[PDB]
């Protein structure tokens, strides 16, 4: 929760 | 690379960062 | 980084954050050495005593960052890993000898005001600059003290220490593939890397050609910023033949 979510494209 | 180690916001503009002189002064 | 200061924008455009996908968290520092290659510490990727053995798909690298925690839209770039290469003689069993690894990116990263590679030293620059008393610079998003976390990238300048002093500060066996840096107790000034800074760069600005060179990788310390202790760094030049072999082959 400490880090801002990164765009989902980088997790796919 | 040929252009390695030269920072766009510093060396490439002939601007110095706030503490690089401390490094230079140690190189005696 | 203990007893450092906030980096200037674009001060360390080779700095890389190694980022765990799930849970999303900082793992280590790293550095950009070309549009496709990132250098880090082997122990950031492989450390069996802590059940650490990451695969490529576990990880991302975040390049061009300044803020630790925020997604820096239109500035940072996030890259996937094609392949990890760990030095074949990395000694995780004993003393972290040869604490070095390379990561090849799936696609080249675009350079910008915020993203630019550091130089690796040649023999002559290494011989000239790796001298006791000469200062380098360490950067990272690791903890602010041993026992908290920064808003933005931190920077500290630290002097290389005489090898006998490094050895006499610890019970660990120190090798030629390591050097140490930091102030002595009687020197007044202080500063060190700390947890989360591992894998990031120790850089020096050559007074001969005005380029920044990565002389070290943040490798290990006993605590952070303790009096009479020093930080230990992987000696990049000593391991450069391995680096070149990997890049030439792959
Ligand atoms: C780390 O993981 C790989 C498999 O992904 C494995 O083959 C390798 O032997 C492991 N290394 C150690 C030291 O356990
Ligand atoms: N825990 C670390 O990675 C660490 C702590 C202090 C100095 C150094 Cl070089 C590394
Ligand atoms: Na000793
Ligand atoms: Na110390």
């Amino acid at each position: 929760g400490d880090f801002e979510e990164i765009p989902e494209e980088y997790l796919q | 690379e040929a252009d390695c180690g030269l920072r766009p916001l510093f060396e490439k503009k002939s601007l110095e960062d706030k503490t690089e002189r401390e490094l230079l002064e140690s190189y005696i | 980084i203990v007893e450092g200061s906030d980096a200037e924008i674009g001060m360390s455009p080779w700095q890389v954050m190694l980022f765990r996908k799930s849970p999303q968290e900082l793992l280590c520092g790293a550095s950009l050495i070309s549009d496709r290659w990132v250098l880090t510490a082997a122990h950031c990727l492989l450390y069996p005593p802590w059940d650490k053995n990451f695969t490529e798909n576990d990880l991302l690298v975040r390049i061009g960052k300044h803020s630790r925690t925020r997604y820096e839209r239109n500035i940072e770039k996030i890259s996937m890993l094609e392949k990890i290469y760990i030095h074949p003689r990395y000694n995780w069993r004993e003393n972290l000898d040869r604490d070095i690894a390379l990561m090849k990116l799936k696609k080249p990263v675009a350079f910008s005001d915020y993203i630019h590679p550091v130089c690796l030293p040649d023999r002559e620059t290494a011989a000239s600059l790796l001298q006791a008393g000469y200062k380098g610079r360490v950067t990272g998003w690791g903890n602010l003290k041993e026992t908290g976390q920064p808003s933005v990238l931190q920077v500290v300048n630290l002097p290389i220490v005489e090898r006998p002093v490094c050895k006499d500060s610890t019970r660990i066996r120190i090798t030629d593939n390591m050097f140490c840096a930091g102030y002595k107790p009687d020197e007044g000034k202080r500063g060190d890397a700390c947890e989360g800074d591992s894998g990031g760069p120790f850089v020096m600005k050559s007074p001969f050609n005005n380029r920044w060179y990565q002389m070290g990788i943040v490798s290990w310390g006993e605590g952070c910023d303790r009096d009479g202790k020093y930080g230990f760094y992987t000696h990049v030049f000593r391991l450069k033949k391995w680096i070149q072999k990997v890049i030439d082959q792959f």
